[PDB]
């Protein structure tokens, strides 16, 4: 993973070296090339992962997140650029390196053997993360409002540190190669209820899991573009990646201790997507799409059967793709009109029309559309939870239903209908923005044909 | 425009458009009665429907009464 | 092209033509007219690539792997004999899926072989895929994401209990 | 038909029941009866590949017509004759129904008739 | 119940305005300024019909003979109607008749 | 087999070309509608050369050509079931979309976005033949959605306007409540079989299929509006005139008659789907043809006719007999298509009016509309020998003479009487009488598009019922032997039909004052299922999120 | 925007209760809270329950779409009213009678069908008959047993 | 700005009639594929 991790680094220098009308070319062009050498990543075994020493392996499972993670950065430095244009340029060299840094710890996070290496770099991805959402947010409001910070370390944070180190104490170690031949079964116990609390609450908070969802909406309202890119399409993930590795170890507790979160997740996937038809800010709607997409995948964890962990895996994808493309969709008309409102500005095709074309294609692949990997990722889940118990497709689909509606719900109130008489300063779309949002949506169609490769390590 | 429109007034007919509607016309009808001369069956019954209160009881094996 | 014992068909029993109109059959003509425009430039292209190969010749091989020994002989907690047996196992498991697949195909192609005789015609078939399917699900069913050899020896130490105790009711 | 306001109004219990019956043995009250004879073999339907509710006692005919609607293949009039034999072939068996139904209609009202002559 | 001596005098003084301005969205005869028979239907008709019938063609039946028939099960074809009568071609092999009807 | 399966394709494969050609590849702007519309009657040629194959010998194929993916032991391949139903509803669907894009080449003349109109109806059709060809669930499902989403951007084609973005919505709401019954079938199959191949489906034939069978009657009853998911297609009618003769004749709404086809391997031995599905259609065919008779928009009228017919093709599924359910979806394509090609020649000569009370006098006035229009209304209503005919009929007998429901088939035969008064009532009201219409006319047919496209479906409405119900091989064994009032049922309750419309319409012209009913009022609001369900539905659930 | 010109607490006093009456371009005697519970309405007026279905479409709006001025205050629940949602305009029937009559009819349907299972129609036919045991070969029968045969006769 | 300023500033019920639904559900199935009662004969993904 050196030849990545170095790489990496190296945009830091490459970024305070370079002409200071060059930054922008400089960093995106040399990031592109980072994100085509991350496809020899995909030099996977049907039997064995890909380890290349101590520290490091990559499998089926951190291999996409990893590709998705180095193609981000160069897609948040084309987002970025426009509204930090009027930065200084000190400025402007702190705030790449903020997310060059944020990459370094994202890449070691999802290749990490030690699942304390493991705990350590996915808590040093929070104070890039902070300090971009804060440093180039928009408003005095604290994304870490100080209840948030303080439930989530010490309902989170703080007990998986010590349920790590107990483990590592019991077993004698916490790489996961080791775990997987030398694990041991998780009897009934108190003692055993908290050990699996403490090793899923911080995924469970990360996820979000539906009733410790609000911190995201708010976030989202706050961040900068690229912040909500980072924290829609890979942060969220990193919960879900950790669930998905540890639960290696907590069975057979997870057969009922699974059950209350199934339940939140499974009410939680229709409560939120009926919110998202009552939202009025863009950004506050697509977090809340967010929240329902991620309660499929805490399903499919949780449930641990071969089809949902290929379903998490796919959907996890899927939705780092489109919730990013989103987000640049909305950052977009946010440039113009300078509201987050969605009913300010209406009939926008008729002014817009190529970039009508790309949320119509952002919004058909958020309602899982056949055969995108949305949908495949999406089917995957409903098939194995229908064998978890047949009742589960009502629920399941209902939410298909709830989804459909408020995805073109927002594609029509915001392209469709009349325009709004007084907003004249609507520009033709650039070719930065058409470039930004085809860099989401062909790599997320060309995947239909060669899905596999994002299925993970069960396929 | 080779046809003006009018005010208050029945609308210019071209010659075409009159004859093609008499001829696809006048074949549906000739279809029509072709076919009812040749499949008649096809409206009214293809085969004769029994009456089994005619059936005796010879044939449908009823024995006798006292039997 | 494919080896015909693994993915049997039978042969093929087509009736002579026997025409009895004296109209001309149009599919005939359209044959002989697809047989000139569409297949012999067809065959053209083909031998003359097929030409350019037979001059560069390359072989690729099937991997072989030797066999190891499997999880009931490794120690306790020896990774490194668990290591190879659980390696083992997995290319077993992936070779048993496509094992179950073949026969499903079989299954399909001859439901469409046979049309509307096929539950007849197909039930030797039907008989395999319900073997294998048993014996595939007796092997691999209810392990879970996380499998393993190890889960895979438990679940079948657990039904040979089973079966050894139901031996001593009978 | 008026055999249904028979059975649902009137008195059911001298009406077939159309899914039990026949209720009756199929010799009493004929000497020695025939077996109905099938034309076309077993092979023969198989090959065939007929629909299987289509493998009735009626299946030479279709096998007939099947086989010249192939052979004067562009002519879809051509077979006519084929067609009606298979079609005359199907009403007598429908009318064959048709007397079972009656037979047993009839058979259940001798039994009526000679419960009632008893306890007279 | 009428217009008021203003309303009228605004309407007409917008009515000059906004039927000049519906005049001069009329094009000059410039404008735009650009910047620098059987056999025809039988042409364009020959023409398509190569281009999107007998290509097509082409590189459908290479692909179907060579690479998905060489694979197993990727074409199944419904086996052939046999009836009494019949000739096999691949054995020569005769189906007998079937039985002779009872008269109908 | 070579031919035979490298012209199936092609036909596919021709389709898409007009679509791949979208980038600007010798790209002629200037024509392209004339171009899609070359490329379907192209597809029409090539279609015809594998149902002449078919017809022949009876040949059938499965084509899996390229594998997808496999999910352990669940392999997933681009499979086309070339067979039956592929071979003969192509064809059709092919001629009677030829006919409605040339249609389209004048209808749609000065729409500014004519080429991305005829673009989307090529998409709308090529989801539709993803659908028909499909020979595995997933496949399928890929087309199933496919056409629900052009449904969407075909409805609200006039995206200023709030109702055509409304009914865009509810078009999607209510499939996309099918749709749970068909992911229902698809985790079923899944699950107690191991395949969504309609190979091993039909192979294993499981017996205890009512959860997967109820799923696609659910799936079946959105997508072809039957009772319960239905006010969706009279609402589809915000659409452009070409979208709703596509969307009511050749695609999306036989979907659903066509997925329960599919599966008669299935129902055939579930005497409890068949009685589901013969209940489910039979109050369908009698509702939408209640609601049809007080409809004043012409647009309405034929909307509401299909769901009726809709409703007759989900009774014959009901009493066993799928292959008649497939020769009317056929024959209704020729003459619904028309019919709506028809009001559109009507709507446009009136400047954009679709009120039948603002019609009249039109006899005349448009001769060749006025003939289609007979035509039309003749086949509908089971005119003997027109192509209506050739499946109405046999349905009829066919109801009759089964081991069925008594409730259904007198809704069934009742909803038969209804169709000839409502296709009465369009003659009446659009063709009879004097004009109602503004003063200045623009009555004017003489277009060769027009006049073109709408003589081919003519000629379809009068000959394809024979040609097709002559060629079909024998799958059934037709009942034909049947008391003389259950045989002529179908005729006579279609003339007394005939005869019942003529008085109402006559009273119209008498100078007595009207009075409202609780029976009008009912069908001329839909019998208040959409403005009950459609506000408080809608209220429940908008109210439930914010709190 | 200043903090004087947003929701506010709940209005106390009619001096409050006249300050955000003005503050929401209302007049004092239009204006009303919310009942002051949980629900944290604030001081935003409650506008009467209507869609914009029911606003005059002839004035001159300046949203014409949503039928909304400048400056006016929003209804609460307005993006559930606009005119693609929910609908609230008069209907020619009352709203009590259109429940029975829609209810009546699916009841009496539902009804009848039943009776229909009950009592089905047929023709006067004995059952089909098949040759061969009742296709028990074709059918996928077990061919290693033997059905206990079936014996259709000439009638 | 008012508007939407105030609108971005029953319960676990449905939680707990679920987890019965589900649990009672699950419950049943367990049983009878212990006591060989359910059908999966062809049952081999999950
Ligand atoms: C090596 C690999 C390298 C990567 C190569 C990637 C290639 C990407 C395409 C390059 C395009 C370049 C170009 O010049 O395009 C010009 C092309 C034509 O120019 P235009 O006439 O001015 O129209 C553009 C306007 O925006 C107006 O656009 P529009 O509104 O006319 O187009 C809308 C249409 C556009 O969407 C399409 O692309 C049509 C094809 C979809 C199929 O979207 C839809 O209709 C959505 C519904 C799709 C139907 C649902 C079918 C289900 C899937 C079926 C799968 C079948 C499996 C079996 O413009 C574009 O379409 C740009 C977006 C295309 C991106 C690809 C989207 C694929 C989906
Ligand atoms: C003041 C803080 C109070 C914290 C209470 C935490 C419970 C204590 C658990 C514990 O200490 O159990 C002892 C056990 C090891 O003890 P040992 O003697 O070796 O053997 C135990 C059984 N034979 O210890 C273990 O097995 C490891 C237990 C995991 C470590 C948990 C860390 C404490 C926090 C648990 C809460 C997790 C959930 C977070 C809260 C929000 C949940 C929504
Ligand atoms: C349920 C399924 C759901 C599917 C959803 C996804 C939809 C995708 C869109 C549909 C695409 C259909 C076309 C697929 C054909 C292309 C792929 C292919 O043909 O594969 C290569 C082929 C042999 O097929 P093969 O790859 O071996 O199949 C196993 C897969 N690895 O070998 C060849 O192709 C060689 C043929 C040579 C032909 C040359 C002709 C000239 C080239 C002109 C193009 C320019
Ligand atoms: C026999 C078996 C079949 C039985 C099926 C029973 C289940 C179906 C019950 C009906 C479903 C509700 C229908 C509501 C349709 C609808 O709301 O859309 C139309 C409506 C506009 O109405 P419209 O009259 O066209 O507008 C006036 C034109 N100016 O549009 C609107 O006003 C609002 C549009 C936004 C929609 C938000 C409200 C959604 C309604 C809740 C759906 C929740 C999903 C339910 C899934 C249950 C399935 C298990
Ligand atoms: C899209 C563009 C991508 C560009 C990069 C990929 C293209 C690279 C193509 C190189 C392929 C060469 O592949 C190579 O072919 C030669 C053909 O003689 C073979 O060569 C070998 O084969 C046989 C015997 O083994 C002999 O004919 C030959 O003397 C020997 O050297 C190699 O065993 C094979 O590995
Ligand atoms: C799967 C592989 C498929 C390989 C296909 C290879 C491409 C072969 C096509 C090359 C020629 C395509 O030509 C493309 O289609 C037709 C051809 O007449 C043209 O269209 C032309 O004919 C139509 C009617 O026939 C007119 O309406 C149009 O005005 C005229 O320009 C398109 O303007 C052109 O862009
Ligand atoms: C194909 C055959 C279809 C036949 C369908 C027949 C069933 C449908 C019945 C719908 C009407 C039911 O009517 C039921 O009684 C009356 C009106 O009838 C209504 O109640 C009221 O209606 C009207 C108006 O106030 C009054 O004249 C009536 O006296 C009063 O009872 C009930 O609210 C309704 O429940
Ligand atoms: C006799 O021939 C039976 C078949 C002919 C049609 C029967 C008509 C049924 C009358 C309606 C009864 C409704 C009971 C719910």
């Amino acid at each position: 993973m050196l030849k990545y991790i170095i790489p990496t680094i190296m945009l830091m220098p490459l970024t305070w070296l370079s002409k200071n009308n060059m930054i922008w070319v400089n960093s995106t062009a040399h990031s592109l090339l980072i994100s085509f050498t991350s496809l020899l990543l995909m030099n996977q075994f049907g039997d064995n992962s890909l380890n290349f020493s101590l520290l490091f392996f990559s499998d089926s499972l951190s291999t996409p997140l990893l590709i998705l993670t180095m193609w981000l950065l160069p897609l948040m430095l084309m987002a970025s650029q426009h509204h930090l244009s009027k930065e200084n340029l000190t400025r402007k060299k702190l705030f790449i390196t903020m997310l060059i840094s944020l990459q370094l710890f994202l890449i070691m996070t999802f290749t990490a053997m030690e699942l304390i290496l493991f705990y350590i770099l996915f808590e040093a991805t929070l104070v890039p993360t902070l300090i971009i959402i804060t440093r180039w947010g928009n408003q005095t409001e604290r994304l870490n409002a100080g209840l948030y910070f303080l439930f989530y370390t010490l309902a989170g944070s703080l007990p998986l540190l010590v349920a790590l180190i107990y483990i590592q104490n019991t077993v004698g170690s916490l790489n996961f190669l080791m775990l997987q031949y030398w694990v041991q079964p998780v009897h009934n116990s108190w003692s055993n209820v908290f050990m699996w609390l403490a090793c899923m609450m911080a995924f469970m908070v990360k996820m979000p899991l539906y009733g410790l969802h609000l911190w995201l909406p708010k976030a989202h309202v706050e961040a900068p573009i690229a912040g909500s890119m980072v924290l829609a399409a890979v942060l969220l993930k990193l919960g879900g990646y950790g669930m998905l590795r540890i639960t290696l170890i907590l069975n057979p507790m997870t057969d009922f201790m699974a059950y209350p979160f199934i339940m939140l997740s499974l009410w939680g996937m229709i409560m939120t997507s009926s919110i998202c038809l009552r939202q009025t800010d863009l950004k506050s709607l697509i977090a809340y799409s967010s929240v329902s997409h991620m309660a499929l995948v805490i399903v499919a964890i949780l449930i641990q059967t071969p089809w949902s962990y290929m379903g998490a895996t796919a959907l996890m994808i899927a939705h780092g793709l489109t919730s990013s493309m989103l987000f640049c969709l909305a950052n977009s008309n946010y440039e113009r009109i300078h509201s987050r409102t969605m009913i300010l500005a209406r009939g926008l095709q008729t002014l817009l029309p190529l970039m009508a074309t790309w949320w119509l294609l952002a919004s058909l692949t958020n309602l899982a559309l056949p055969p995108t990997i949305n949908l495949i990722g999406e089917l995957f889940v409903v098939m194995s939870t229908f064998s978890w118990s047949n009742i589960t497709i009502i629920l399941m689909g209902v939410n298909m239903v709830i989804t459909a509606l408020y995805s073109l719900y927002m594609l029509i109130m915001t392209q469709r209908g009349k325009y709004t008489y007084h907003i004249n300063n609507i520009s033709p779309s650039f070719t930065r923005e058409n470039a930004l949002m085809s860099l989401h949506i062909l790599p997320l169609l060309l995947l239909t044909l060669n899905p596999k490769i994002i299925l993970g390590p069960l396929y | 425009a080779h046809i003006e429109p009018r005010y208050r007034q029945f609308p210019q007919l071209t010659r075409s458009q009159v004859i093609q509607a008499e001829f696809f016309s006048a074949t549906m009808w000739f279809w029509i009665l072709w076919r009812f001369w040749h499949d008649s069956d096809a409206v009214l019954g293809h085969f004769p429907y029994p009456d089994p209160s005619q059936w005796t009881d010879e044939e449908l094996g009823i024995p006798p009464d006292d039997e | 092209s494919w080896d015909k014992d693994v993915y049997p068909e039978p042969p093929r029993r087509t009736p002579a033509p026997s025409p009895q109109t004296s109209l001309p059959n149009p599919i005939t003509y359209l044959t002989k007219a697809f047989d000139l425009l569409v297949d012999r430039p067809v065959t053209l292209v083909r031998e003359f690539i097929e030409r350019q190969h037979a001059k560069n010749k390359y072989y690729y091989y099937h991997r072989e792997f030797r066999r190891v020994p499997d999880i009931t002989e490794c120690q306790e907690k020896d990774v490194l004999c668990m290591f190879e047996a659980e390696m083992q196992w997995r290319r077993d498991y992936k070779v048993d899926q496509e094992i179950v697949n073949i026969i499903q195909e079989r299954l399909k192609a001859c439901q469409q072989r046979e049309g509307e005789s096929h539950r007849q015609n197909c039930a030797k078939e039907l008989e395999q895929f319900t073997q294998v399917v048993k014996a595939y699900q007796d092997r691999y069913h209810d392990l879970g994401a996380h499998y393993s050899a190890r889960k895979c020896l438990a679940k079948q130490k657990q039904r040979m209990l089973a079966e050894r105790k139901a031996a001593k009711e009978a | 038909g008026a055999h249904l306001a028979r059975r649902y109004l009137g008195d059911a219990s001298v009406e077939p029941d159309p899914l039990r019956m026949p209720t009756f043995p199929p010799d009493y009250g004929f000497p020695e009866r025939k077996e109905r004879e099938m034309v076309a073999t077993q092979q023969e339907m198989n090959d065939a590949q007929l629909v299987l509710q289509q493998r009735d006692y009626c299946a030479h005919y279709l096998i007939r017509f099947l086989k010249c609607k192939r052979d004067s293949f562009p002519n879809f009039l051509a077979c006519k004759h084929e067609r009606h034999d298979w079609d005359y072939c199907e009403h007598l068996d429908y009318v064959k129904r048709m007397k079972e139904f009656e037979r047993e209609r009839r058979l259940l009202q001798r039994k009526k008739r000679r419960e009632q002559r008893e306890a007279d | 119940s009428g217009y008021t001596p203003e309303e009228k005098l605004r309407l007409q003084q917008l009515r000059e305005l906004r039927r000049r301005w519906l005049k001069d969205q009329e094009l000059s005869p410039r404008e735009p300024v650009l910047p620098p028979n059987v056999i025809y239907k039988t042409y364009r008709h020959s023409i398509f019909a190569f281009t999107h019938v007998l290509i097509p063609v082409w590189i459908i039946h290479y692909y179907l003979k060579y690479h998905v028939t060489t694979k197993p099960y990727t074409i199944v074809e419904k086996k052939p109607r046999i009836f009494p009568g019949d000739t096999i071609l691949e054995t020569g092999e005769v189906i007998p008749p079937m039985k002779e009807f009872p008269d109908q | 087999m070579n031919m035979f399966s490298s012209l199936s394709l092609v036909t596919l494969l021709l389709l898409t070309m007009p679509i791949m050609m979208m980038s600007f590849n010798t790209y002629k702007p200037s024509n392209y509608p004339l171009y899609v519309k070359t490329a379907i009657s192209y597809a029409f040629i090539t279609s015809m050369i594998p149902t002449m194959m078919f017809i022949h010998s009876g040949q059938e194929l499965i084509i899996s050509n390229w594998h997808w993916l496999t999910i352990q032991t669940l392999k997933l391949s681009l499979s086309f079931k070339m067979d039956y139903f592929s071979m003969m509803f192509i064809p059709v669907a092919l001629f009677v979309t030829w006919s409605i894009m040339e249609f389209s080449m004048w209808y749609m003349y000065s729409d500014p976005n004519i080429n991305k109109f005829f673009k989307y109806l090529l998409l709308f059709l090529i989801t539709m033949l993803i659908l028909v060809t499909a020979n595995n669930l997933f496949q399928l499902f890929i087309g199933w959605e496919g056409v629900g989403i052009m449904s969407f951007l075909l409805i609200g084609w006039w995206y200023g306007r709030a109702d055509a973005n409304t009914a865009a919505l509810q078009a999607i709401l209510y499939n996309r409540i099918g749709d749970i019954g068909f992911i229902l079938a698809m985790a079923w199959f899944l699950t107690n079989l191991n395949t969504w191949d309609l190979q091993q489906i039909f192979m294993l034939n499981p017996s205890d299929s009512n959860m997967p069978l109820i799923g696609l009657a659910l799936a079946a009853t959105g997508k072809s509006a039957q009772f319960g998911l239905h006010p969706w297609l009279p609402s589809a009618m915000e659409g452009p005139t070409p979208v709703s003769a596509l969307l009511h004749s050749s695609t999306m709404v036989v979907a659903g008659i066509f997925l329960l086809i599919r599966f008669y391997p299935l129902t055939e031995n579930n005497k409890y789907i068949q009685s589901i599905t013969l209940c489910l259609g039979a109050i369908t065919t009698l509702f939408t043809a209640m609601c049809a008779l007080t409809q004043n928009d012409i647009k309405k009228i034929i909307a509401f006719s299909t769901s009726s017919q809709l409703g007759l093709m989900m009774v014959t599924i009901g009493i066993n007999q799928p292959y008649l359910a497939f020769l009317h979806i056929c024959t209704h394509a020729f003459f619904k298509a028309m019919l709506f090609m028809c009001s559109g020649s009507i709507i446009h000569s009136l400047n954009d009016e679709q009120d039948i009370r603002k019609m009249g006098g039109l006899f005349k006035a448009m001769p060749f509309t006025t003939t289609a229009l007979i035509v039309g209304s003749l086949a509908l209503t089971g005119m003997p020998f027109l192509t209506g005919f050739y499946s109405k009929d046999l349905i009829i007998e066919a109801a009759n003479t089964s081991y069925t429901n008594a409730w259904a088939l007198l809704m069934t035969l009742i909803a038969t009487s209804f169709t000839a008064i409502y296709s009465t009532r369009i003659i009446f009201f659009a063709l009879l009488g004097q004009p109602r219409f503004p003063t200045l006319v623009n009555i004017n047919e003489n277009n060769p598009l027009l006049i073109n496209s709408i003589k081919r479906l003519l000629i379809g409405s009068l000959f394809a019922g024979y040609i097709i119900s002559n060629n079909i091989p024998p799958t059934t064994i037709p009942q034909m032997t049947m008391p003389y009032y259950l045989k002529t049922t179908a005729l006579i309750v279609t003339i007394l039909g005939f005869i019942l419309a003529l008085e109402i319409s006559n009273m119209t012209k008498n100078l007595k004052y009207h009075y409202p009913s609780n029976a009008f009022k009912f069908s001329t609001l839909l019998g208040y299922f959409p403005t009950i369900m459609h506000r408080l539905a809608p209220y429940m659930n908008l109210s439930m999120s914010q709190k | 925007i200043t903090k004087d010109m947003l929701p506010g607490p709940y209005p106390k006093t009619p001096e409050e209760r006249a300050a955000a009456a003005k503050k929401y371009n209302m007049r004092v005697e239009d204006y009303e809270p919310y009942p002051d519970d949980g629900t944290g309405y604030g001081d935003y007026p409650k506008l009467p329950d209507r869609s914009q279905q029911e606003r005059d479409p002839w004035y001159d709006w300046d949203h014409p779409d949503l039928r909304l001025n400048w400056g006016e205050p929003m209804h609460w629940d307005l993006d559930m009213y606009i005119r693609n949602r929910v609908d609230t305009s008069p209907t020619p029937v009352n709203w009590n009678l259109m429940c029975k009559h829609l209810f009546g009819f699916v009841a009496f349907m539902l009804f009848m069908f039943w009776v229909g299972e009950t009592y089905p129609a047929y023709q006067p036919v004995g059952p089909k008959q098949y040759p061969y045991n009742n296709l028990y070969l074709e059918r996928g029968g077990d061919p290693n047993k033997e059905p206990e045969p079936v014996v259709h006769y000439e009638i | 700005v008012r508007w939407t300023y105030a609108r971005s500033a029953f319960g676990i019920g449905p939680l707990v009639f679920w987890y019965y639904v589900f649990k009672t559900d699950r419950d049943r199935k367990e049983k009878l594929i212990q006591e060989g009662k359910l059908d999966r004969t062809f049952n081999i993904s999950y």
